[PDB]
């Protein structure tokens, strides 16, 4: 199976430098043109640049020209992004993509994308969320807040994966603060509240934060 | 600076057949093949459809595209919840030296029936009162369509301006969709009243339900 996993996203500074990079297993990675594409949060797609498989032939969107540098290293089946003096409008969702054809010299065809690092360039500072129980009231709903971080993503799970049904995280919201929260609830049967265990797992990478709440019903 | 022009928007019934245009130049359709993303949310763009009417393997033949001069088609028959999706058509454009364009994306929804939220309130937590601010969250649960009203009271006294929304993406499997709002008050005026109170209007209502607490109970 094909798998891309971007990483080095976060939040950075404007006018700052950051590396982006992929790595890439499940296929002859020394064989296929590789991509970057972005997507601004709520946006459309953006091709940004592009490398054969020997780095003979390298494409830039104008829009990079001169600021970003596209690299990779066959060995180590990776690919590179070098950003440079970067801007606000240079927060985006980056992916990497791997070409349909072998051994091309120009063009794209983006067959496999990875699910993208989000760069945010900002003057704001780098904050680990809090995070508290929202105790539950046959449906119970229950579920975590995870309160003043700053930048996204972060992700939220129910007892490690193991509760999928009637999850729901939503969309992160930007508080007049300039910080960001989001919900995450589960509706369960109340037949469940004195029986299980409700941990909601909340990761925020940029500020290496991990967190695992117990979400259990209220004494009164 | 070039543009593949779509559609900002499509919607059909389960079942229904939905189509996507593509507008583009003698530049880029005109001269090359077309392709076709798919964007589940919260997920990266799919390949779809690639070379004009190509489908990978893993792709269902109820999308097909075509091309047809300076513009391009994508077909979904039998709408299914599952499409709810962006949709980008693509194609590489010959002026100006060389440059892949992008189309500016179609947002796909599935029409259903009308269906009225469960409200759910939530007081703040104890921890987060030992820090100074108080955060009350309304929950509108799995309902049709988006649009929706909350309301806040504090005994009785409508709010303004202290809380935010967030509403989720269409689900995947019923498409319906979720809705939180949360009041952020601090904890010395959270304390100096006792009813607090969620509102809500919406189309599948035919008068406003109230959830509300007790601080304290
Ligand atoms: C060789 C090359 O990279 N030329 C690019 C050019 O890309 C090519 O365009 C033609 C059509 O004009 C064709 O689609 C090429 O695809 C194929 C082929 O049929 O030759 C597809 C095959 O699956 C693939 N074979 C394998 C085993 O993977 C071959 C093969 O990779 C090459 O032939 C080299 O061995 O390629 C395609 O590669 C490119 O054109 C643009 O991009 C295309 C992907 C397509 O969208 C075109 O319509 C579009 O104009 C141009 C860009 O200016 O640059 C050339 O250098």
């Amino acid at each position: 199976q094909v798998q891309l996993v971007e990483s080095g996203g976060g939040s950075v500074q404007p006018g700052r430098s950051l590396r982006l990079s992929c790595e890439a297993s499940g296929f002859t990675f020394e064989a296929y043109a590789m991509h970057w594409v972005r997507q601004p949060p709520g946006k459309g797609l953006e091709w940004v640049s592009s490398i054969n498989w020997n780095s003979g032939r390298i494409a830039y969107a104008d829009s990079v020209k001169g600021r970003f540098t596209i690299s990779r290293d066959n060995a180590r089946n990776s690919l590179y992004l070098q950003m440079n003096s970067l801007r606000l409008e240079d927060t985006a969702f980056y992916y990497c993509a791997k070409d349909i054809r072998r051994f091309s010299t120009g063009g794209a065809e983006f067959e496999y994308w990875g699910q993208g690092t989000l760069v945010t360039v900002s003057s704001a500072s780098t904050k680990g969320p809090s995070v508290f129980p929202l105790a539950p009231s046959g449906t119970a709903a229950l579920g975590c807040l995870v309160k003043d971080y700053f930048p996204e993503p972060v992700t939220v799970s129910w007892n490690s994966g193991a509760l999928t049904s009637g999850v729901h995280t939503f969309p992160a919201v930007l508080q007049s603060s300039g910080l960001y929260s989001l919900s995450s609830v589960v509706t369960v049967p109340s037949s469940s509240l004195g029986t299980q265990t409700y941990i909601c797992n909340v990761n925020h990478k940029p500020s290496n934060t991990k967190v695992d709440k117990r979400v259990e019903p209220k004494s009164c | 600076q070039s543009v593949l022009t779509q559609p900002p928007s499509a919607s059909g019934t389960p079942g229904q057949r939905v189509t996507i245009s593509c507008s583009g130049s003698s530049s880029n359709i005109g001269s090359n093949f077309v392709y076709w993303y798919q964007q589940l949310p919260g997920t990266a763009p799919k390949l779809l459809i690639y070379r004009n009417n190509q489908r990978p393997s893993g792709v269902p033949d109820r999308f097909s595209g075509s091309r047809s001069g300076t513009s391009a088609s994508l077909a979904i028959s039998g709408l299914r919840s599952e499409d709810e999706a962006d949709y980008y058509c693509a194609a590489w454009d010959d002026s100006l030296g060389g440059h892949y364009v992008f189309g500016t994306g179609t947002k796909v929804t599935v029409l259903r029936t009308v269906a009225a939220p469960s409200v759910f309130i939530f007081p703040p937590s104890d921890e987060q009162l030992k820090s100074g601010t108080a955060s009350v969250v309304c929950l509108l649960n799995n309902f049709y369509p988006r649009e929706a009203k909350v309301q806040w009271k504090v005994d009785n006294a409508l709010q303004s301006g202290n809380s935010q929304e967030s509403v989720t993406e269409q689900d995947s499997k019923d498409s319906t969709y979720s809705l939180s709002s949360t009041l952020t008050l601090s904890k010395a005026d959270y304390e100096k009243h006792k009813v607090y109170a969620c509102e809500v209007t919406h189309q599948g209502l035919s008068s406003p339900v109230t959830k509300s607490f007790n601080r304290g109970e």
